[PDB]
């Protein structure tokens, strides 16, 4: 870390992509809440049988179990035990968004929320 | 003669062969910079949707 360089030389820098949440215009309205899993940004989350944020989970059981019905998008990072700001009302984009394995399509992503506050849908 | 050749001296022919400048004229703009490197931020813009 100590000497300059001399010589000539190239560099690639880096690049920036913006990252586009809201697809539309509906009340933005957040919560926060204990977390119960490591949570990524963005992730869709639910809410597990101790109340705790769990990563959205569909397919989890033979009866359903609560995982599996999506509560949120979590708006910051957060390891287990933590607090996790996130979304419960709001429109956006599905690409943002981190999803569960096999929910791959935007059809399949809108219908994790349709009885709610939240709504996902395509950027143009 | 007989001590030295006499000589008249008829004029230099200085060759100054050169290499002129052609490429440069593709790199007019100059930059003096004291930082330590040069950096670019190139931007595209697909303004050609409907």
């Amino acid at each position: 870390t100590s000497l300059p360089n001399y010589l000539a030389g190239n560099g690639d820098l880096g690049s920036w992509e913006p990252t586009q949440i809201f697809a539309g215009e509906a009340d933005i309205v957040t919560e926060g809440g204990a977390a119960g899993a490591d949570i990524e940004i963005y992730q869709v989350i639910a809410k597990n049988a101790a109340g705790a944020m769990v990563p959205h989970d569909p397919t989890a059981t033979e009866v359903p179990a609560p995982q599996s019905v999506a509560i949120g998008i979590a708006a910051q990072p957060a390891k287990s035990g933590q607090n996790v700001p996130y979304y419960i009302g709001g429109v956006f984009n599905h690409a943002a968004l981190g999803w569960h394995a096999s929910l791959d399509t935007l059809a399949k992503r809108q219908a994790v929320f349709d009885r709610t506050n939240i709504h996902i849908g395509n950027l143009y | 003669a007989g001590l030295y050749t006499t000589y008249q001296l008829l004029e230099v022919q200085r060759k100054l062969k050169t290499l002129p400048a052609f490429f440069l004229q593709w790199f007019p703009r100059q930059i003096n910079f004291q930082e330590d490197m040069i950096a670019f931020d190139k931007v595209i813009q697909d303004v050609t949707r409907v």
